């Protein structure tokens, strides 16, 4: 949460969601309607989908090892050998610990940005034809049909055509 | 050879607590897990509990969670099961059976018990025989509301060998046991003579004769 | 982290060796009920908690390093070698390790006894013309009383050495009551001696020598042994422990530090969580 | 877990018996030979352990095992046992000799001190019936009642090679009187027309 | 004296954590027992360890010693023996009647011989004679059987072995 999108301006997440991670509500003369945005869900996921491969490519091959328990008590080489494992499982534990904690935090961080980034990339296409209302939802300042609205998802939302009757609504 | 060898039968006090030994020979204690079942008299086989031999940790059955520890001594290969807080429903024979896996696995899961001791009989009450006539042919006595099953019922301990069938016994709702034990008569011997049923029941000690 | 297992070890890709009441030294020496194993070849020994001993009643000096050098070898392919006792009997036994239903021995070990009244200095040799390691497991015979020492070996005390080029290994037998096991208070002493290729092997004994038959062919590879009760089952599994198979998907296990094939770490936690989505805020 | 098995098989020497259990979820067979403790007959559903005869078999098919004797001879009579913990209810497996015979019925009233201690028993008997399969239905007052009557088979007497039968139910004290007339009807296989044996105070 | 490993027995004894001392009944028949050296002054007098037993002859002979103790207990006994290695050989017979005695010390699963030899040694405190110490674990179930000819500082009894966690460490503060 570094950006304060989720958790923060946003304020509350959509249940009814369901096709995507982040989306669009648009309400309009028509009606309410929703969508999901598929590029930013899609590249969240893809962040994601791996995230432990690029570490820990793997599982290593182990065979042949030490005797990690015994029945009699020798004296220093089984206490070398118990001290060897338990040093190994020590680090291993805190390795394992330490990298789920920083992938947890790097995840919690990378949604967060893209949600953010969503939300900029969009107020940017309404240059100022729109007014962050802050709660995360954008007021458009004239007739904007689902045409409009899908063409604002689209990326492909023409500002200029619009910026007369914006400006004369919001500054009147 | 293989052995299990257990104690002797016990005789204990509701509320008490008694402890069940089992002796192996024939190989070592700690190469097999020890499994603990008992059984009521004439009510089947129970699974009470299992010793992992070579570790010491256990698992009973919840109903004996708490008043059942099981515990070994490696040096007499010996196997050791008190019951604390004893009921008269605890009246049974306990078995130790042989389980064979210790290390990696929970050896009941996987195993069965391929060697089993000889069982000690672990009676937890008393009660005698209450005896009652049955006359109308035939005839014949009722022996009812005696907990430990074990009772003979013999007439004269001479006189009636052929025509009796001794029923054995059955449960009740109270867990008190229950027979009868009934003899035909010629038609004429009915009347001028009558027999005498001797009940005998050694856990309570009680021998009654009773006629008709 | 991985913290179930099925609790059952599966056969495949791993050549899985169930040791049935024997263990891996016991099936080596050629302890009778363990002849089902001779020339057995394996990736995982799994060796049993119930496997006991029914033999002559031995004892390895460095028990532990024998154990571990035939595990990782992963053969007990037994070789028989011509090996020339001349004046001794051969072939002793006891009625401690009976096979069949007379008295016999270990089936990879010789066991000499004088011939007539006399007990030579026996000086034999085997050169290693092959290009792999060889194995040779020798003993020494401690008997219980000088009368039974006599008895068997004209001299008061024998001694065994076996040598190589590079090493030398000698033992010098005692006489002296031990505890009684399986009716004896004699034992044997196992000793090993790995001739490299192009070397050669000695043995020179005066007495006491339980001397061997052959070679056991030494390899190189991926085999090991393993501790445990878990029984076999016919399924694909990558990592064994102890506790059985486990699937090898999650990068950690909490299942057993002991484990064979590709296997997670081992971690001290039972659960540690991956976050695969964003923060959550419900409504209300 | 919770196993099942069908109890009380009546067999002959020679024949074959089939003992089934259902986990319900490593299945072993078990015998307790009367006044002796439980055996070993079968792991892992299949596998029999050393020592026991080759007539023993078991066979696993999906989530029902089942043991099959074949050719049984005296000393397998016994207790049957599954296992896997939980064990199986137990089936009996007796011994059967044939002789056909009909029952004869007796019946006993209850005697007073019984009906003092308020628990009043009415047993009716049926001596030397063969089958052994036979099914007693009480009767009170000619009403059925179920529930309540309990019974008791004794084995085969080498002597008649047939068996006898108690049944006995009990009632409340108050329950006693104001029932008029004890009886119960018996069912039985050798004998084709019910009999009923009934009888009142006085 | 000296410890052939040295360092596992000071280990295995410190992770035991306890000094607890259990005399046992061992029965050394035809031999002296209670020796002492100048060496190793108890009291006034001379004295020995209070946990090792010196047996030396009896009047003229000293016969095969061959005693047992069982361990019927379930925890693990430690045993602290030795071996002296006398200076000369007229001390060597004078002490013990046999020319070159010998110990073994063996359970069911593990034995453990010593050879002692006659040698001068260092001179330390007095004495160019040694006592080698050695230990031996008997577990429960086990048997423990000491055959010495000779040259044998014997047991007084065992030490209660434990397992927790004790430890040891070398420290002026
Ligand atoms: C996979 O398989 C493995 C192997 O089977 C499983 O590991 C076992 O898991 C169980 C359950 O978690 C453990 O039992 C628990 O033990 C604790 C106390 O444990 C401590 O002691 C253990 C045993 O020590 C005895 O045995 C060893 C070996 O013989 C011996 O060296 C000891 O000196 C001691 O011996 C004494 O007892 C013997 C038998 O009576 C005598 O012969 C002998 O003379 C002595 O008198 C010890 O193993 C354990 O852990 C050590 O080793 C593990 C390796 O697994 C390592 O990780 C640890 O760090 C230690 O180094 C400890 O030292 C006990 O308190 C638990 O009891 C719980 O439940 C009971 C009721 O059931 C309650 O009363 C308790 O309060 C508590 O709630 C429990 O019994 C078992 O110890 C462990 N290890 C072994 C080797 O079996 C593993 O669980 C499996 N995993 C899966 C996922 O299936
Ligand atoms: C040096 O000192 C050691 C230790 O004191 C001696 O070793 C003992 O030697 C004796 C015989 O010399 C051994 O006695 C034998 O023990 C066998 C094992 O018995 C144990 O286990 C059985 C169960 O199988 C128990 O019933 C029994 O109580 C023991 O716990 C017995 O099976 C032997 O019995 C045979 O001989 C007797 C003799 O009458 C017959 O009655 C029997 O039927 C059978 O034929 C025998 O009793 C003893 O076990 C040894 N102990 C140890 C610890 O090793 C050395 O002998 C001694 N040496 C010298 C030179 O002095
Ligand atoms: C094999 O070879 C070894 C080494 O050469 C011999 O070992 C030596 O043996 C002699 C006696 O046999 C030892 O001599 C004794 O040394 C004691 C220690 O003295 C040292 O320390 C004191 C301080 O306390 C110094 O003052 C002294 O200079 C030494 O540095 C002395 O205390 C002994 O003195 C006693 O005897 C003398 C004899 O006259 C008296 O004058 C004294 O008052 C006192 O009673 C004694 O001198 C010597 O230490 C040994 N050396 C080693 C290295 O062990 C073996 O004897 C030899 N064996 C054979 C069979 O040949
Ligand atoms: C979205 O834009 C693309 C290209 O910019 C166009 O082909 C498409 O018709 C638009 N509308 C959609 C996908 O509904
Ligand atoms: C073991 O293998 C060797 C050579 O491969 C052969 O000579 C010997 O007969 C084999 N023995 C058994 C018991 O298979
Ligand atoms: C040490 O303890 C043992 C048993 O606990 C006892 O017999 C002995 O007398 C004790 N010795 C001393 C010096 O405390």
């Amino acid at each position: 949460g570094l950006f304060g999108a989720i958790a923060g301006f946003i304020e509350n997440g959509w249940e009814g969601m369901i096709d995507g991670w982040y989306g669009f509500r648009h309400q309009n003369s028509e009606g309410t309607g929703q969508a999901a945005d598929l590029k930013s869900t899609q590249a969240a996921i893809d962040q994601i989908n791996g995230k432990l491969n690029r570490v820990i490519e793997k599982t290593n091959e182990k065979f042949h090892q030490i005797e990690k328990e015994f029945s009699e008590v020798e004296g220093r080489i089984q206490d070398l050998e118990k001290y060897v494992e338990d040093t190994k499982i020590d680090l291993w534990s805190y390795n394992a610990e330490l990298l789920v904690a920083l992938e947890n935090q790097h995840t919690i961080d990378l949604t967060d940005s893209e949600m953010n980034k969503l939300f900029e990339k969009t107020r940017r296409q309404l240059r100022e034809n729109a007014e962050d209302m802050g709660n995360g939802c954008f007021k458009i300042y004239h007739k904007c049909d689902n045409a409009c609205i899908e063409s604002i998802r689209n990326g492909t939302y023409d500002h200029d055509v619009y910026r007369d009757e914006a400006l004369n609504n919001r500054f009147q | 050879q293989v052995q299990l060898v257990q104690s002797g039968a016990e005789v204990k006090k509701p509320g008490a607590s008694v402890t069940v030994s089992c002796q192996v020979s024939g190989y070592t204690l700690t190469s097999y897990g020890l499994s603990w079942v008992r059984q009521a008299p004439g009510q089947g086989l129970e699974w009470v509990g299992w010793i992992n031999t070579y570790d010491g940790q256990t698992k009973y059955v919840k109903k004996f969670q708490g008043r059942v520890t099981m515990t070994t001594h490696t040096g007499t290969n010996t196997a050791y099961m008190e019951m604390k807080s004893l009921r008269s429903d605890d009246t049974a024979v306990y078995y130790c059976a042989r389980v064979e896996g210790v290390r990696g696995v929970m050896g009941f899961h996987y195993y069965p018990m391929d060697v089993w001791g000889q069982g000690t009989m672990v009676t937890v009450s008393s009660k005698g025989p209450s005896v009652f006539p049955l006359a109308p042919a035939a005839l014949g006595c009722l022996v009812k509301d005696y907990f430990p099953e074990p009772v003979t019922v013999s007439w004269n301990s001479g006189a009636l060998t052929s025509g009796v069938h001794t029923f054995p016994a059955v449960l009740q709702s109270s867990g008190l046991y229950s027979l009868s034990s009934v003899v035909t008569v010629p038609s004429s011997s009915l009347g001028t003579q009558t027999y005498i049923c001797n009940v005998n029941h050694k856990p309570s000690n009680t021998k009654v004769d009773k006629k008709v | 982290v991985q913290s179930s297992s099925t609790g059952k070890i599966c056969n495949n890709p791993h050549r899985i060796l169930d040791g049935i009441d024997c263990t891996l030294i016991d099936a080596l020496l050629g302890d009778p009920h363990c002849d089902v194993f001779q020339n057995e070849t394996w990736d995982l020994f799994v060796e049993r908690s119930k496997a006991f001993s029914n033999c002559y009643p031995y004892d390895v000096p460095d028990y532990a390093s024998l154990r571990s050098l035939v595990a990782s070898s992963g053969t007990l392919e037994f070789i028989t070698e011509g090996f020339t006792w001349t004046g001794v009997t051969q072939n002793g036994g006891s009625n401690a390790c009976k096979r069949g239903p007379g008295s016999g021995f270990f089936s990879r070990l010789n066991w000499l006894t004088k011939s007539g009244s006399t007990y030579p200095v026996l000086n034999v040799t085997m050169p290693n013309n092959d290009n792999f390691d060889k194995l040779y497991i020798w003993g020494v015979h401690h008997p219980s009383t000088n009368q039974e020492q006599t008895s068997l070996y004209v001299q008061a005390s024998g001694r065994v050495t076996v040598s190589t080029r590079r090493s030398q290994q000698t033992i010098i037998p005692n006489i002296g009551s031990r505890p009684w096991v399986r009716g004896l208070s004699s034992r044997i002493s196992i000793y090993w001696t790995i001739v490299k290729p192009g070397d050669v092997l000695v043995i020179n004994s005066n007495g006491n020598l339980i001397a061997p038959r052959g070679y056991f062919k030494m390899r190189t590879g991926k085999s090991s042994i393993m501790r445990s009760d878990a029984p076999i089952d016919t399924c694909i599994s990558e990592c064994i422990t102890p506790n059985g198979s486990i699937p090898n998907d999650k990068p950690f296990q909490n299942v057993n530090k002991i484990t064979y094939g590709a296997c997670p770490k081992y971690v001290k936690q039972n659960t540690l969580k991956l976050a695969t989505g964003m923060r959550n805020v419900p409504e209300k | 877990s919770v196993l099942t098995q069908p109890p009380s098989v009546s067999g002959a020497p020679g024949q074959r018996v089939t003992i089934s259990c259902t986990g319900s979820s490593a299945v072993h067979w078990y015998q307790q030979l009367p006044g002796t403790a439980p055996k070993l007959l079968i792991s892992g559903n299949s596998n029999r352990p050393s020592g026991v005869p080759d007539r023993f078999s078991g066979s696993k098919s999906g989530t029902s095992a089942s043991l099959a004797i074949t050719g049984l001879q005296a000393e397998d009579e016994a207790d049957y046992y599954c296992q896997s913990s939980v064990f199986g209810g137990g089936t009996k497996l007796t011994v059967l000799g044939r002789t056909v015979a009909a029952p004869s019925v007796f019946i006993f009233p209850p005697s007073d001190e019984q009906l003092k201690s308020g628990t009043a028993s009415v047993v009716c008997l049926l001596n030397n019936f063969y089958p052994r399969e036979a099914k007693v239905q009480w009767k009170v007052d000619n009403a059925l009642q179920s529930g309540n009557s309990q019974e008791s088979v004794t084995e085969q007497d080498s002597k008649d090679s047939t068996y006898s039968l108690s049944s006995t139910l009990t009632l409340s004290k108050a329950d006693y009187e104001k029932h008029k007339v004890y009886a119960c009807e018996v069912t039985h296989q050798g004998l084709s027309s019910p009999v009923t044996k009934s009888f009142n105070r006085g």
